[PDB]
């Protein structure tokens, strides 16, 4: 059961997003999409994304969701059938897929799934005195500079925009 | 006088002196009297299971010098 | 229209990023470096409507490789027929799949 | 035995939490030529105490909520953030020793401004909303001198280790190659846990003001600890004191010292200035903090290569 | 070609402008003691 | 693991202080009150500039995101290279709040 | 019996704590609130009797009137006495607040704030002194002291 | 293939079909185009890390920080058209049928 | 250009500080004589294995043990 663990974790993501896909109101779906990152960045932590797990916190939840929840809280003035239907819809076909894949070991949406735990799929050996995915993002400086070029153009470029639509002249 | 401020100071700073001396006190017995093994890096803890199964006892910090040899 | 500037002015934007048995950091290799490598190096200057079936072996040994579709589906087929084994008691465990062996090194 | 470490940190949390409360009424009232409480316990000792059950057996306050479950949420979020907050510090051993245990708290602190968005927008208060965004937009707006000044001293750590963080101040204090990194550092924590001069919570609404006295409480030891744990993190991080690996608790009394008197630092400062109006702190940050964190930022990244004293990955 | 569906429809306006279709009110109030009613702007 | 462990219990801890603060005075029997803010009715007028302060922190903080490698980046061996994009990268920040400087957009919240 | 003992030691511990940690909220009316300030200030100090300086009206436990009630105001009193949750008790300090006072026989002021709330202590003075009213909220905390709520609530 | 593929697929399927039928608010269609993307980082996030492939582990950053600019473009063109009807209501941004 | 300077010092000194070390924080590296060294110990630290090299018979640079003195050296770090 522990050795599922991130599968687990990966219901409890697609379980999320059938929280805020079926749009109840955008604070509560703003609310079930901030849990959903929670648990994929447990489930990207669990493959050793230390880095990349504390960028969905400090970034996508930290950073992005912070001002969605702002942006919303100015809008949607303070205090469904369709949504309820939805949410059991979707949990109801997720537990259908649960149950396949855990009763054949194998399923096939579009693709073919493997039903073992995903701590198959894993290397057996060590990364010595660095954790590969940190050197990785490192490289960004080193190897990345035309990726840097163009992504801090449009980080400069999204400021201007921001401003000359935001101004209304 | 001023010094009437000083015993809420000492409480205060008796409870956050408690949680690392408790830290390191469960530390040094959870890890045979010695500090917790750290292993940041995939090579530490490649060493770390190597002393959990050249120990013999399933506990990495049980340590097996050269009397294990002949 | 592939302007192919990276090539006429021997620039690098983004052929470093582009294979994993590419210059890696630290020399880091990939699980499926050699099977990738293997492919690009058959499949290579020969055009892809040659490449689809002349490098056909080594493209699936790396997508093998690279999602373990067949290594799992053993796996699977195993671990299946022996918890049918136990089921029925025609087979027991050894002492080193039960954990009582006292590990190698 | 892993559950005992817990309790340690956390229960004395809450009692250093409780006495602080104490201690920034006595010292701010010696600091205005009176006294702080003296007469409910001996040197007021039992202030804190017939204060928890003073506000525990308050009636509740009974707001009409516009979500019951965000209201719910938000005292949970802050508290499990202010106790989560304390796992990777080096004092002189981590609960957590992780080896990106910075980073994590810079996102275990950038999740605190839910709780204040969630209790303004469960409130049907919408002055309550009103500051509740001003207050968010205060915090995030400093988290981002906290993510740059702590980029700039990691940078000459070496790594994102917090343990590692004392190793490094071996020789020195950190405030010594880094005292403007510091002193923003320091300016921007008290911005951070919404505390004076920049508490304009309490400047003429709260966004908690619809809470019980129970939940309010809550709220007040979460921001409290926020307080005690910023302090200690600071002082981690430019104070770093000796550390002897046979005798840990000379650590843990150094960094108990300094971090108290950090802590008195912040009940200090509170004892002497008015509050900013709000666009003034708006302007302390971007037009101020933010141009000297980005050159100072660009000053160490180049300076370990320009003097070869680049430190080592692990 | 005009149908039934399409019959509300008006042709859009000559310059593609369309008409654009407040400011706050607060009550300080006595809760010395002064009552104040304020006109924000933001 | 002892990371779930912790967070749990500290999550439990919180949820059981939240139950106690939410439900120990419930238990008394007070009285029923009746009871029948700045803004009467008024509905919450927008603010253009909270939202302009909430996206700025935005785009900073995905500058703030790229930045966020260089401890680690500073131990290559490119390091022209790698010290190049890096004062680059600062440097398009500070054009950033110069741009948001100029044009205005720290103004009323400065 | 045990069930009065241990009805009775809890009232005790619980009439500390509401003793021992009152927060007043002050109607600054007229010149009773400079004494409210004067037994704020230095020389005699509520801090140090667990008596905060201004908390605010939903989390106060005693509504000091400190000034003149007048027929503009005694709604406004009456709403921030509504909002306050209970147990909370009202000081009436001075006389104006007490009777009127010197403007009782005017057409514009509520003659006592007795008519609008109910009042626990009456502080007589004009003003009283800091030390007068420190001495009244003393008598409140000693009125509190001998509140038997869950001794009447054990023989209900 | 592997498990946890497939629940992240199907996340970014629901969060698609979500982004695909719009009840009334725009702010709800953003929150669906996020959950896409972020479906998208963990995707590409446990394949980079699995495959070991070292020079993409900066990939999934690039793919959060254009996007959630993407983001910041999409609330203030949710907030222009707030600032036009006073709510972000899909069924009032109708005008160019005519 | 002094008049100016002056001006903005005593008007803005926050700008006058953020620009200057700015500044120096660009043109220092290109005039410090340690930059070397950085590029220097950052190739002289060994996260990899040294994989040996097949002895053909003529690599007269390449040493057979590591207390050989051909090879490269790390007296420079030693002694600075
Ligand atoms: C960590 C332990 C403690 C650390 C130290 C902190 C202890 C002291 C705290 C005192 C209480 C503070 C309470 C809050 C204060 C808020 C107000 C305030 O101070 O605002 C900040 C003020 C704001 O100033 P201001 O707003 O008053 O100024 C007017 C500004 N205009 C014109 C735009 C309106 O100052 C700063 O922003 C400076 C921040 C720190 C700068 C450090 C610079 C170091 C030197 C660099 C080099 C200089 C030479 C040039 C280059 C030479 C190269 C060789
Ligand atoms: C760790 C932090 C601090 C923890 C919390 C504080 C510790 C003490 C907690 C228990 C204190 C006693 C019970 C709560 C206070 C009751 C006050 C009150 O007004 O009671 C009257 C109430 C109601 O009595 P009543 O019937 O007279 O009601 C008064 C209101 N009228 C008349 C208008 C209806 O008493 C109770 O509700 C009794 C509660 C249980 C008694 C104690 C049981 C054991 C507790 C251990
Ligand atoms: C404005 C941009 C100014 C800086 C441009 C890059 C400077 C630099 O250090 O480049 C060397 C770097 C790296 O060169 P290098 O010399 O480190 O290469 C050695 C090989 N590796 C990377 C494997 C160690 O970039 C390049 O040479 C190519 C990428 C940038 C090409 C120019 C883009 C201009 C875009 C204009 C719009
Ligand atoms: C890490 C360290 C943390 C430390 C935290 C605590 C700091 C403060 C410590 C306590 C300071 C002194 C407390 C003294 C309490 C008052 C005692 C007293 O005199 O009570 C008198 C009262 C009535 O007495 P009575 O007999 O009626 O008097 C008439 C006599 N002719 O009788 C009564 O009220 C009944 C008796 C009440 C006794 C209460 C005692 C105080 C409770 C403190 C709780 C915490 C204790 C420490 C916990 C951590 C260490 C284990
Ligand atoms: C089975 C029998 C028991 C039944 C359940 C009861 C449990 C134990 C409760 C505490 C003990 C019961 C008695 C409570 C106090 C009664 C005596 C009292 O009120 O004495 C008054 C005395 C001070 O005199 P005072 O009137 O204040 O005079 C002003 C000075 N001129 O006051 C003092 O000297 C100080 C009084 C302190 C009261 C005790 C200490 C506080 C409570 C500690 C335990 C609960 C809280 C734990 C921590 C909570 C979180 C911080
Ligand atoms: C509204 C909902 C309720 C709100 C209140 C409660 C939630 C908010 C407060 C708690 C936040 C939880 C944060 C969990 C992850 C934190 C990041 C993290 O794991 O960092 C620590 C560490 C990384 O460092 P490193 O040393 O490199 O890794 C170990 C290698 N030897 O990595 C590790 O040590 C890895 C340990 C194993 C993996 C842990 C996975 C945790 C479980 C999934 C996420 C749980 C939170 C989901 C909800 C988020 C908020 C909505
Ligand atoms: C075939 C392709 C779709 C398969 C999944 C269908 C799920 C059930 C929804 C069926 C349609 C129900 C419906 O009325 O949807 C309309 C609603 C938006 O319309 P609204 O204004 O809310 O209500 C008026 C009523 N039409 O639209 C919605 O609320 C739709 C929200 C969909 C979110 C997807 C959640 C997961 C669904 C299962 C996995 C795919
Ligand atoms: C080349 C190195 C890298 C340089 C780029 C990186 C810089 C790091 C710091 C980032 C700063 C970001 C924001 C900068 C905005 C500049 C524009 C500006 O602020 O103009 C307005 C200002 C007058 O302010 P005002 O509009 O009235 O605002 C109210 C406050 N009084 O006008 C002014 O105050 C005039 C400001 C310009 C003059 C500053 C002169 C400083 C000179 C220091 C010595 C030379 C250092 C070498 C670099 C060359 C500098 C020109
Ligand atoms: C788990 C509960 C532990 C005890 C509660 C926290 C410690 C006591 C703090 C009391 C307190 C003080 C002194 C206080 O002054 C205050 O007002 C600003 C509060 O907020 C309402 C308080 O909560
Ligand atoms: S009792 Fe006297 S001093 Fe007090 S407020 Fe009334 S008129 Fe003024």
């Amino acid at each position: 059961m522990m050795t599922y663990i991130v599968f687990i974790l990966s219901i409890i993501f697609v379980m999320g997003f059938v929280g805020f896909s079926s749009k109840p109101s955008p604070i509560y779906g703003g609310l079930g999409l901030i849990v959903s990152g929670g648990v994929g960045c447990g489930i990207v932590l669990n493959f050793g994304g230390s880095f990349l797990g504390l960028m969905v916190f400090l970034i996508y939840l930290g950073g992005m969701m912070v001002v969605f929840g702002y942006t919303t809280a100015m809008a949607t003035e303070q205090y469904n059938k369709v949504v309820l239907g939805t949410f059991i819809t979707g949990l109801l076909m997720e537990f259908l897929m649960v149950y396949y894949v855990l009763k054949d070991k194998e399923v096939e949406i579009v693709f073919k799934f493997n039903g073992m735990g995903d701590w198959v799929i894993y290397d057996t050996g060590d990364s010595g005195f660095f954790s590969e995915e940190a050197m990785g993002i490192a490289a960004l400086y080193s190897y990345g500079t035309w990726l840097v070029i163009v992504t801090g153009w449009s980080l400069l470029i999204g400021v201007v925009v921001i401003m000359e639509i935001t101004r209304g002249n | 006088m001023w010094f009437e401020v000083l015993p809420g100071i000492a409480v205060m700073g008796v409870c956050l002196f408690i949680p690392g001396m408790a830290t390191a006190r469960i530390h040094r017995f959870s890890n045979g009297g010695r500090e917790k093994r750290v292993a940041h890096y995939s090579y530490q803890w490649y060493l770390m299971e190597r002393d959990r199964r050249v120990s013999g006892v399933n506990r990495y910090y049980v340590s097996k010098g050269l009397e294990n040899i002949d | 229209p592939f302007f192919d500037v990276q090539k006429k002015l021997g620039v690098d934007l983004d052929h470093w990023m582009t294979i994993q048995s590419a210059e890696q950091p630290h020399r880091i290799p990939a699980r499926c470096h050699a099977f990738e490598k293997e492919w690009i190096e058959c499949a290579h200057g020969i055009g892809s409507i040659r490449a689809e079936k002349e490098c056909k072996i080594e493209f699936e040994d790396f997508r093998e490789c690279l999602l373990r579709q067949k290594t799992m589906k053993r796996l699977n087929a195993i671990k299946r027929q022996r918890d049918k084994l136990i089921k029925e008691g025609k087979y027991t465990p050894p002492p080193h799949h039960s954990g009582q062996e006292d590990l190698r090194p | 035995m892993f559950m005992i470490n817990v309790l340690t940190l956390i229960i004395p949390i809450l009692l250093a939490v409780a006495f602080l409360t104490l201690v920034e009424r006595k010292v701010l009232g010696y600091m205005q030529f009176r006294k702080g409480p003296n007469v409910v316990g001996p040197y007021g000792l039992l202030q804190p105490i017939a204060d928890a059950i003073k506000l525990f057996i308050k009636e509740p306050l009974r707001p009409a909520t516009s979500s019951i479950s965000m209201f719910i949420l938000a005292p949970i979020l802050a508290l499990t953030l202010a106790l989560t907050m304390w796992i990777p510090l080096p004092m002189p051993y981590p609960l957590i020793n992780m080896n990106l245990g910075v980073l994590f708290m810079l996102a275990m602190s950038s999740l605190a401004v839910y709780s204040i968005l969630w209790s303004g927008w469960a409130s049907n208060s919408k002055y309550a909303l009103i500051g509740a965004l001003r207050a968010v937009a205060q915090t995030i707006s400093y988290e981002v001198t906290l993510a740059i000044i702590l980029l700039s001293v990691l940078l000459m750590n070496g790594s994102f280790t917090l343990s590692t963080l004392i190793i490094t101040q071996e020789q020195v204090w950190l405030i010594f190659p880094a005292w403007p990194l510091a002193m923003m550092w320091f300016i921007s924590t008290l911005a951070e846990t919404n505390r004076a001069p920049f508490d304009l919570t309490e400047g003429e609404s709260g966004f908690n003001v619809e809470y019980a006295a129970g939940p309010f409480a809550l709220f007040f030891m979460a921001e409290y600890a926020n307080i005690i744990m910023m302090n200690i993190f600071t002082t981690t991080l430019f104070l770093g004191a000796f550390h002897n690996p046979y005798m840990p608790e000379l650590y843990t009394i150094n960094f108990t010292i300094k971090s108290l008197l950090l802590s008195i630092t912040f009940l200090w400062i509170r004892a002497s200035y008015p509050r900013f109006r709000y666009d003034q702190l708006m302007h302390l940050l971007w037009k101020n903090f933010l141009p000297l964190t980005l050159a100072l930022c660009m000053w160490h990244v180049s300076l370990p290569i320009l003097l070869s004293s680049i430190p080592p990955q692990t | 070609y005009p149908t039934k569906e399409t019959a509300h429809w008006k042709p859009p306006p000559w310059n593609d402008v369309d008409p654009p279709k407040s400011n706050l009110t607060l009550n300080f109030g006595p809760q010395g003691v002064l009552r104040l009613v304020m006109e924000l702007s933001g | 693991m002892n990371l779930m462990i912790t967070l749990l219990t500290n999550f439990t801890l919180a949820t059981l202080l939240v139950t106690i603060a939410f439900w120990l005075p419930q238990l008394n029997v007070y009285s029923e009150k009746t009871s029948p803010d700045p803004m009467g009715s008024a509905r919450l007028p927008f603010s253009m500039k909270f939202f302009l302060v909430a996206i700025t922190f935005l785009l900073f903080d995905l500058e703030i995101a790229l930045l966020l490698p260089l401890p680690w980046a500073s131990q290559t061996t490119n390091l022209n290279t790698m010290l190049t994009m890096a004062l680059l990268l600062i440097f398009l920040l500070a054009v950033s709040l110069a741009y948001e400087w100029t044009q205005k957009g720290l103004e009323w919240t400065e | 019996s045990r069930g009065e003992y241990v009805v009775a030691k809890l009232d005790d511990l619980i009439n500390w704590a509401r003793r021992s940690s009152l927060w007043p909220m002050t109607f600054g009316l007229a010149c009773c609130a400079v004494e409210m300030m004067h037994m704020a200030a230095p020389r005699y100090d509520m801090d140090r009797f667990g008596v905060v300086f201004r908390a605010s009206p939903r989390q106060s436990d005693v509504m000091i009137v400190a000034g003149t009630l007048t027929n503009k105001m005694a709604p406004a009193l009456r709403k921030v006495y509504d909002q306050m949750p209970e147990p909370r008790y009202v000081v009436s300090m001075g006389s104006c607040a007490n009777g009127g006072g010197y403007y009782h026989y005017s057409y514009s002021v509520v003659r006592g704030c007795d008519r609008i709330v109910p009042v626990d202590i009456y502080v007589p003075g004009c003003p009283p002194t800091a030390e007068a009213l420190l001495y009244g909220i003393l008598q409140l905390q000693k009125k509190i002291k001998r509140e038997k709520r869950l001794r009447i609530w054990y023989r209900r | 293939m592997s498990l946890v593929y497939m629940n992240i697929m199907m996340a970014f399927t629901v969060s698609l079909t979500g982004l695909l039928m719009y009840r009334s608010h725009l702010m709800s269609s953003l929150l669906c185009l996020e959950g896409m993307m972020l479906s998208l980082f963990i995707l590409a996030t446990l394949m980079i890390l699995n495959s070991h492939f070292t020079l993409a582990s900066m990939m999934p950053i690039i793919l959060l920080v254009f996007a959630a600019c993407e983001a910041a473009l999409g609330l203030s063109l949710l907030v222009m058209v707030s600032n036009t009807y006073g709510t972000d209501y899909v069924q009032n941004l109708n005008l160019l049928q005519c | 250009v002094a008049a100016f300077l002056k001006n903005v010092w005593a008007k803005e000194p926050v700008l006058v500080a953020s620009f200057a070390i700015a500044g120096l924080a660009v043109i220092l590296p290109t005039l410090s004589p340690y930059t070397k060294y950085s590029l220097m110990i950052n190739r002289a630290t060994p996260y990899n294995y040294p994989v040996p090299l097949r002895d053909d018979g003529n690599m007269p640079d390449v040493p057979s043990h590591p207390q050989d003195p051909q090879g490269p050296s790390l007296e420079w770090l030693k002694r600075l």
